[PDB]
This record gives structure tokens, sequence and C-alpha cells, in this order.
């Protein structure tokens, strides 16, 4: 196998740097069962 | 009693993947280099002094280093930056000569 | 909702050593104990300990607090939810008494007073502790006999005799044959060796329509046979179909 | 062990039976928890009730526990054929392991008669260049599972060389056994006859091959 | 939020064990090159 | 113990429970390129109304937790009590009643505090 | 039955009553040209919040209906309750109002919450 030095799209220099990070958003309204009711 | 009844909790870690707009972050000490704004650091949000980490544990979740945004948010920005940085400068029309 | 694997039945010696292993998969590994329970013939079904897979703490009972081992490795992510893992466990000091079937147990719940109770379980290992040593089995062809005249049926096997240790595993045709076939256990005979047999139902009219080959695998001797059975039978009360 | 069961109990089809689990104050039962396990032999046990009255995932509502200050209950309501089988229970807690008790050996009455399928095989060519001599006795479809099986060497009883096998449950929720006449070459081809005799409720059945044809 | 992978040894992608959350992440200089990749965070252990 | 935001994640959500007042205190925190952040820290304040609006036509306002009366149907994951809270994290779950959660919604801001609250101008005339 | 958003507006106040957990539902609703948006659900938030602050400032703060403890003045149309919540919609019924609206408003932020509250400042102490 021969290997050559490319380039080109600058995108790939970020995805070196980028690789451990994501983007997640929070969504804290989560409903769940219990033996637990409100009042008359 | 034995018959369930739902309880709505608010704050709970729960989150889904999704894109946003991402804003910068440059330390003080590289505001301090000034010569009349360079690079980008101009109206940048100083760095938080401690930053804090937390360790979600027994938690595991999938990255996607080819599938990230926040690179293709980073490249847009780099571009636009270059631009604006280029606008009030002086324009060689007149260097065709 | 997941599946425990464990390794292939061994024959120790008594003062030596045994690793059975535990590979696990379809949950997470680390969020669930690993249960050991062993199971004689003497003493009964007896509980010996479990270990968290997380922290890596271990309890074990008073009468396997001074020769058994139990020892996990690291958990290998498949998915967010679900992973691969592997337990293991070493009892040194073998004696007579130690001979039956060991299981590992996944635990219940991950929270709660009931944390460690075993729910997913294995299939088990066999564990023979014996001086004497590996015999390889004599597979015999059983020829086909008449088991109903009117219905047009019949009965083909194979014969496993003399083997040490157990177990004995057997299929047809790699597997393609698995309906109407009844396997028996052995038999402990006077000279310590044991004796199975197998039987297939099939019916007088498929001869030169379908192959039987029994396949008998004997892992301890490390032997594979695939015997032929002759649909061709001896019984005059089948012989009258034909 | 240190927790006693009851030995034996029984129950009918449609009906409920009760299974005692007890033993001294050190494992029965106050400030314990106690469960039960589905254990057929030879199988995988399957986890039926935990924690004194609660039901594991998946397990049907026929099955319910109850503990007292002395000893636990575990009721099968509605018996199937496929409940025939040994059910041990559990003394733990939180911090302690589990301690089973002695078994209890559930037998379910008011299920139909099963006549046992019987066929016996001679010796084959290639043990004859051995050359041995084995008859094999198979033994299958009969409840309940005890059957007694006895050999004859031209119609005289037989008392060298005769071994069978504990009856085994089957899948079909019946008992399989197995019984093996060992035999000299000489034997084979001095006798007129050889026969599998095997007793069930009273019932002999009896096959019997010859080597004169 | 923005999740931080920590393995010492990972392809960018797969499920990671190690996740931690972070506000903002590390001070990422954006230098344009090509061929070789200059002045970026080092890799632990064995080579990526 | 405090894990900090997002800690009990992993945690089942009985003991993710006791990070409710965590992972709300850090849901709101307090030329172009500045344009950047304004237009995203208008989404975050839009975002955190958006719950809040919801959290407040439902019979709770005051936040972190509160009961409702609303029998839970079988049919949306029937898993036992000490089966959730002692065997499942909040994000494990919130992937199986995802199917249901627009579902369960409607029966908490329409069925209840709008026949609830009516009810109530009926017991306090008197 | 759902009428929709603004669906009661013709029918009666005691009918359009019903409706009010709807209208409540869609009014917060989750380079030039772009900013045209921007600039106006911003608006949108400090409209909601205008209306909440009033909401919470007087003996409220639970939204879509709440008691107070102010007289009705016959100067503000004195009409029967069986003439306003039978005979009347919402529009019609505003639209007269409107005069006093102002002066209503002055009663139950003032008068109430801060001599209520002060109040059981007093009685919460024994
Ligand atoms: C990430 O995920 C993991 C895995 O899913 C999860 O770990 C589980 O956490 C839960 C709690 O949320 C654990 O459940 C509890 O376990 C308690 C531990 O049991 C005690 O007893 C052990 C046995 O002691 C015997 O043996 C020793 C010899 O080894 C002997 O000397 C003793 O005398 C005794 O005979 C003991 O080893 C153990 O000690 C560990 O823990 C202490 C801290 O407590 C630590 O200092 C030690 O170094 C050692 O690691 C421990 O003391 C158990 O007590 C507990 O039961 C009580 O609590 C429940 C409520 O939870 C009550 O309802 C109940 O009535 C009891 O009062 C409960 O069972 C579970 O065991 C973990 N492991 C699993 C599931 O595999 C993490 O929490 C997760 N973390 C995050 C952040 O998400
Ligand atoms: C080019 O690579 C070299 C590595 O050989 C970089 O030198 C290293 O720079 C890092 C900081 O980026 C130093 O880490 C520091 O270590 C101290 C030790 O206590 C710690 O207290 C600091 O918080 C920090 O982590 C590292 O020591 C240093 N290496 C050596 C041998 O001194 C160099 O900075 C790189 N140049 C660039 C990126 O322009
Ligand atoms: C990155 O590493 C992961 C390991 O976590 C690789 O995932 C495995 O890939 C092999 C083949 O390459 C498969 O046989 C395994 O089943 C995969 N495991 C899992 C959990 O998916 C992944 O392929 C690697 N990516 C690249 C591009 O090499
Ligand atoms: C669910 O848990 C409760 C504990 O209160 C128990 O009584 C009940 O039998 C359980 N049901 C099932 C189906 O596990
Ligand atoms: C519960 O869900 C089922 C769907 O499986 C549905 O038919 C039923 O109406 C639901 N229960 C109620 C009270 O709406
Ligand atoms: C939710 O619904 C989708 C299809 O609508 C289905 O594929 C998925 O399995 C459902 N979720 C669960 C937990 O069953
Ligand atoms: C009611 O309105 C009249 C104006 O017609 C005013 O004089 C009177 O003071 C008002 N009542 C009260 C209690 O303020
Ligand atoms: C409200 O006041 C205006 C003048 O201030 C008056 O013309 C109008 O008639 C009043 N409204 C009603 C319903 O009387």
């Amino acid at each position: 196998e021969t290997f050559r030095p490319g380039g080109g799209d600058m995108r790939d220099n970020w995805r070196s740097e980028l690789y451990k990070y994501k983007v997640v958003k929070i969504e804290p309204l989560g409903v769940a069962p219990t033996r637990c009711k409100r009042r008359v | 009693a034995e018959n369930l009844w739902v309880t709505v909790y608010y704050g709970v870690p729960v989150w889904k993947d999704a894109e946003t707009t991402l804003f910068c972050a440059s330390d003080a000490k590289a505001y301090e280099t000034e010569k009349h704004n360079v690079w980008a650091t101009h109206a940048c949000v100083p760095t938080d002094p401690n930053p804090q980490e937390i360790h979600l544990e027994n938690v595991t979740e999938e990255f996607n280093m080819w599938k990230n945004n926040m690179v293709e948010q980073m490249h847009t920005d780099i571009i636009s930056l270059w631009d604006q940085s280029l606008k009030p400068c002086v324009k060689l029309t007149p260097l065709c000569v | 909702q997941g599946q425990l694997v464990q390794s292939g039945a061994e024959l120790k010696k008594p003062g030596a050593s045994v690793k059975i292993s535990c590979k696990t998969s379809g949950y997470r590994f680390n969020f669930y104990h690993i249960n050991w329970i062993r199971q004689t013939a003497g003493r009964g079904p007896e509980w010996m300990g479990w270990i968290s897979p997380y922290s890596g703490d271990k309890n074990l009972a008073p009468a396997f607090q001074d020769r058994v081992i139990m020892t996990t490795d690291t958990e290998v992510p498949v998915t967010s939810f679900t992973s691969t893992g592997a337990a293991y466990m070493e009892i040194r000091n073998l004696k007579f008494d130690d001979t039956g079937t060991y299981f590992c147990a996944k635990g219940l719940l991950r929270d709660g007073s009931s944390t460690w109770l075993p729910y997913l379980w294995g299939q088990g290992t066999l564990l023979t502790v014996s001086s004497a040593s590996t015999k390889g089995p004599s597979v015999f062809p059983l020829a086909p006999s008449s088991k109903s005249t009117s219905g047009g049926t019949a009965a083909l096997g194979c014969l496993v005799k003399d083997y040490f240790p157990e177990p004995v595993t057997v299929s047809w045709n790699s597997g393609a044959l698995t309906s109407g076939v009844h396997t028996f256990p052995a038999v402990l005979q006077s000279s310590g060796l044991y004796s199975l047999s197998s039987v297939v139902t099939v019916p007088s009219s498929s001869l030169g329509t379908q192959t039987y080959i029994c396949n008998v695998n004997h892992k301890p001797s490390n032997t594979k046979v695939d015997k032929r059975v002759e649909p061709k039978s001896c019984d005059k009360g089948l012989e009258v179909l034909f | 062990s240190v927790l006693t069961q009851s030995a034996s109990v029984s129950g009918s089809l449609g009906q409920s039976v009760t299974i005692s689990c007890t033993g001294p104050n050190s494992v029965c039962c106050s400030h314990k928890s106690i469960s039960w396990y589905q254990w057929p032999p030879g199988r995988a046990p399957t986890l039926i009730i935990y924690e004194d009255n609660e039901r594991a995932p998946g397990i049907s509502p026929r099955f319910s526990g109850y503990k007292s200050y002395w000893s636990a209950y575990l009721t099968i309501s509605d018996l199937r054929p496929e409940d025939e089988t040994t059910y041990y229970c559990c003394s733990y807690t939180h911090n302690s392991g589990c301690v089973f008790g002695t078994g209890t050996k559930v037998s379910v009455l008011g299920q139909s008669k099963a006549n046992p399928s019987v066929t016996l095989f001679p010796p084959s060519s290639e043990e004859l260049q051995a050359n041995k001599a084995t008859l094999v006795c198979l033994i299958s479809d009969f409840y309940p599972g005890a059957v007694t099986v006895a050999w004859k060497a031209d119609s005289s009883p037989v008392k060298a060389g005769v071994e069978t096998t504990t009856p085994s449950k089957q899948s079909n929720n019946k008992y399989a056994a197995s019984s093996y006449l060992s035999l000299t070459p000489e034997q084979w081809k001095s006798h007129r006859s050889y026969s599998c005799q095997v007793t069930h409720e009273g019932s002999t059945v009896e096959k019997t091959v010859a080597p004169t044809e | 939020a923005i999740l931080k992978c920590k393995d010492k040894k990972f392809n960018g992608t797969g499920p990671c064990p190690s996740v931690s959350t972070v506000q903002c992440t590390h001070g990422i200089k954006p230098v344009v090159s090509t061929q070789l990749l200059l002045n970026g965070s080092l890799a632990e252990e064995e080579v990526m | 113990v405090f894990l900090g935001f997002l800690g009990a994640a992993g945690s089942t959500m009985g003991a993710a429970s006791m990070t409710l007042t965590v992972q709300a205190r850090n849901l709101l925190s307090g030329t172009v390129w500045g344009i950047k952040q304004l237009q995203a820290r208008v989404l975050a304040v839009e975002r955190y109304l958006r719950d809040q609006q919801l959290l407040g036509i439902w019979g709770c306002s005051g936040k972190l937790i509160c009961c409702t009366n609303v029998p839970w149907n079988s049919s949306w994951s029937n898993r036992n009590l000490s089966e959730i809270w002692d065997n499942m994290t909040w994000l494990q779950w919130d992937k199986e009643i995802s199917n249901y959660t627009q579902i369960i919604y409607g029966l908490l801001e329409e069925s209840q505090n709008q026949q609830e609250k009516n009810e109530q101008d009926l017991l306090a005339l008197d």
C-alpha cells in the first residue's frame, strides 16, 4: 500500500481537534409513574 | 396504591443530539494582546477562570468526528472572519498596471 | 434480557485447579453483579459468591472463603445501553465432593435491597473431579425398528457406549434433523464409564430422499464421529411396509 | 442445610398448592428476605418471586408469595403440567448472600395416564466384531415417573449385568428412562431370545428380540 | 452542553466508556495548514 | 454528595431524582460574531419558558417535582415501581416512553387543570 | 369538544371559560430579513412575561383562573351573574370594562398581596 500527503478541505484540520466533542441539548422534562396522588 | 400515577420531574439528566449556535471564549490575557483587534478576539466572551469538568460516571455516549457539526460551524466562522478583516482594508484595484 | 455463555466442560484431578469463564452480551456488564452457584448430588444447591465489575467488591461464602478466586475483565462497549464482558472464577484444592454443575448468574437490579440477586443465568459448565483418565466414546449405528405398522412410522438412531467423562452432545445432519429426536440420559456402569443413546422417529417412506448422519461430539478427547445410519431395517414388523 | 422446606407437596390441575420454607431465627424470617426459583433438574433455574411477595419480570400472576415471622409460603394457582418440578427458596438480605433450602418436589395430580413406549435394540454388527453385545431398553412417555425393569434370558430371570437409569422428565411434561443389559457373545448365541420387562402401576409391558432370526 | 470523550484510545467514532461534560472546549488554535498538522493536541500512549 | 451538572446521568432514576436541583440551576445560567451569542441566548430563555409554560399549565407550577391525577396506562411500557427507579436510567427511560410523551402531555394540560381549577371555582363559591 | 385557538370567541364568557387552556397554549408557541423575526420573537416573550408578572403580583400566580378579595363596584357596568356569563362574549365584555381595566388592576397588585402577604407574616410567626 502507498500513502501520499493530501489536504485541500480545511474542514479536516478542525476534525483533528473536535474529535472529542459533540453538541447535545438538555430536555429536563421527564414523566414517570409512582404511587403518588395529589389532593382534591 | 398499587395503581401508579404520573409525576412530572423538572431537572432530569436527559439529553439528545442536536445542533445549535456556539459562541466563543478566549482567556483574558489574549485580549491584552490588543494591536487593534488581532484575528477575532474583539467582543469575545472572557474564558471562565475556573472551568468545571464533570465526569459522567456509568455513562456511555456514541461520538462521531465525521458527522460532527462543530466543524462545519467553526469552518464557516473562520471564513467569515477572513472577510470581515479585509473589508475596512486597502483595496489594490489599481495595481493591475 | 441478555445472554450468558460459559466455557466447555473440563476434567480435573483433585488437588489441581480449574478456571471457568462466563462471557456476557446484550446488556451492560458493569451494571449488574455476577453470582456463582453450584449444585452437587450430596450437598444440594449452594451459593458461592458474587462480584461487582463496577467497583471490584467481592463477597464469598465462608465455605469458599479460602479456595475460590473471582476475577472479571473490563467492559467492552457495543452500544450506549449494551456491552460485552466476561467473568471468571478459580476454585483450588478440588475434592471428590466438588463434582457437579457450576452456574454464573446476572444480578437483578442496580439499587435496592435485592441488587445482587441472581436473575439471569447461564447454561452451566459441568465439572467432574476424578482420578480416572479421559476415554473416547464408541459410536454404534442403531438399526431402524417398527413403531407403527398401520401408521407407517419408524425409529432409528445411534449408540454411544463407554465414554468418560460427561457430557456428550449428539446432533443429526449437522443440525438439520431436530424433530422427533429423543436423547436419553447415560448410565453409570460398575467400571465408572457412561453410555447413552439417541433415537429419531422418522417415516418409513423416506429412504433415498434424505441422508441420515448422526453427529456425535466428544470435546474432552477432541474426537468427532459421523456415522451413516443405514435406512434398511431388519425389523420384520417394518419390512411389510417396504 | 439450615433452611428447611416441605419434603413433598401435591396439588390438582386448576387448583393451588402451598410450599413451606422455614428454619431457625438466624435464617428465617425476621429481618430477612425470601425468594423462590423454578429449578428443573439438569436445566437452568428461573426467578419467580423476589422480596417476599414481588414477582420477577415476565412472571405470570399465577404465582404469589407470603412471609410470616417464622416461615414463608408460595402459592401456585391454576396448576400447569409444566409445573411438576423442584422448587427452591432462598433466605437473603441486602448485605449477606444466599442460603438455599432443602428443596420441594411438587407433584401435580389429576393428570391423564400415559402408556410407556418401549423399544428394544439388538447388538449391532460392528459390536459383534469387537466382539461384544449390549441390549438397549429405552423407555419414554410414561406418567408418573416410576418404573422397574427386569431382564430374562430365554424366559429365565437375569441377575447379572442388570442396570437401569433414573426416570428423567422430558420437555413434553413426561418422563423417560433407559435400561441396559451386559451380555457375552456366547450367551447371545446360546439363547433363543431376550426380553425387557417394564412394570408400571401393576401393568407390566414386555418387548422381546430374537438372535435366532 | 458539550460532552467530552476522555479515553486514551478513541478513533473518533463509536461508544465512549469515559464521558464527561463541559461548558467550553479547550483552547483550539485555528491553524490553517495542509499535509502537516501544526501546533495541535498530542495523542495519548500510541499514535492514533 | 454533589456530582455536578448532569452528574447522575448514568445513575438510576431514583438516584438521579436527588440531583434535580442541579440540572435545573445550570439550565438558565444568569458588528457580527457578537450577534452569534445574542441569537443563541435568546433561544435559551425561549427554551426555558417553553418548559416552564408546560410546567405551569399542568398541575405543577412549583418546579422540581409534583404529582398528578392521571392513571399510568400499561401500554406505556409496563414496568414495576422497583424496576424503574432501581434498574433504569433517565436516558434509557426517555427512549421507551418517547412514543407516548406527546400523548401524556395532553392528559396533563387539558384533562387536569382545565377541569380541576374549574371544579374549584364551584367549590370556592360556597 | 375542541374548537381550537380563539375558538369560543363568539361564545358566551361562561362557555369560553372552558377554552382557557387553549388560548394559553398557543400564546408562546415554543444578514437582514432574518432579524425581522428575531426582534418579533423577542417582543413575544416580553409580552408573555408582562402578563405573567401581573398574574404573579396579583393573588394568582397559578394561571388560568384565580379568585380575589375585591368587591365588584357597580359603576363598572352593573350587570347580573346570569347576564354576563350567559349573554355576553369576552370581546363584547372587554369593550365596556375597558374604561375601568387600569383601575381594577391597581386594586389587585397593591391592595391585595402587599397587604395580604404582609398579614400572613404576622400570622406565621405565631
Ligand atoms: C454506577 O453503576 C454501578 C453498577 O450499576 C453502581 O453500583 C451499585 O450501586 C448500588 C447503590 O446505588 C449498590 O447497591 C447497594 O449496595 C450496597 C453495598 O453492599 C454492602 O455490603 C457489601 C458486602 O459486605 C459483606 O462482605 C464483606 C467482605 O467483602 C464483609 O467484610 C462485610 O462484613 C459483609 O459481610 C460490602 O462489601 C459493600 O462495601 C462496598 O461499599 C462501600 C460503601 O458502602 C465501600 O466503602 C466499599 O469499599 C465497598 O465498595 C457494601 O457495604 C448495599 O449495602 C445496599 O443495600 C442498602 O442500600 C439500599 C439502597 O440502595 C437499601 O434499600 C437497603 O435496604 C440497604 O440499606 C445496596 O444493595 C450496588 O451494589 C452497586 N453495584 C452493582 C449494582 O453492581 C453505582 O452506584 C453507579 N454510580 C453512579 C454514579 O451512577
Ligand atoms: C510543542 O510540544 C511541546 C511538547 O513536547 C509543548 O511543551 C509542553 O507544553 C505543555 C503545555 O501545553 C506543558 O504541559 C504543562 O506541564 C506542567 C507540568 O507540571 C503543568 O503544570 C502544566 O499545567 C502543563 O500541563 C509541557 O510540560 C511542555 N513540555 C515540556 C517538555 O516542557 C509545547 O508547548 C508545544 N508548543 C506549542 C503547542 O506551540
Ligand atoms: C473505531 O473503533 C471501533 C471500536 O470501538 C470500531 O468498531 C468495531 O469495528 C470492528 C471492525 O473494524 C467490528 O468488527 C466491531 O464489531 C466494531 N465494534 C463496535 C462496538 O461497533 C470501528 O470500526 C472503528 N472505526 C474505524 C473507522 O476504524
Ligand atoms: C410489582 O411490585 C409490587 C411491589 O409493591 C408487587 O407487590 C407486585 O407483585 C409486582 N408486580 C409484578 C408484576 O412484578
Ligand atoms: C391505553 O393505551 C391503549 C393502547 O394500547 C389505548 O387503547 C387505551 O385507550 C389507553 N388508555 C386510556 C385510558 O386512554
Ligand atoms: C416506538 O415506536 C417506533 C415506531 O413508531 C418503534 O419502532 C419503537 O420500537 C417504539 N419504541 C419502543 C420502546 O418500543
Ligand atoms: C366606585 O365607582 C365610583 C364612581 O362612580 C366611585 O366614586 C367609588 O369610590 C367606587 N368605589 C370604590 C369602593 O372605590
Ligand atoms: C368609556 O369612556 C368613554 C369616554 O371616556 C365613553 O365614550 C364610553 O361610552 C365609555 N364606555 C362605556 C361602555 O360606556
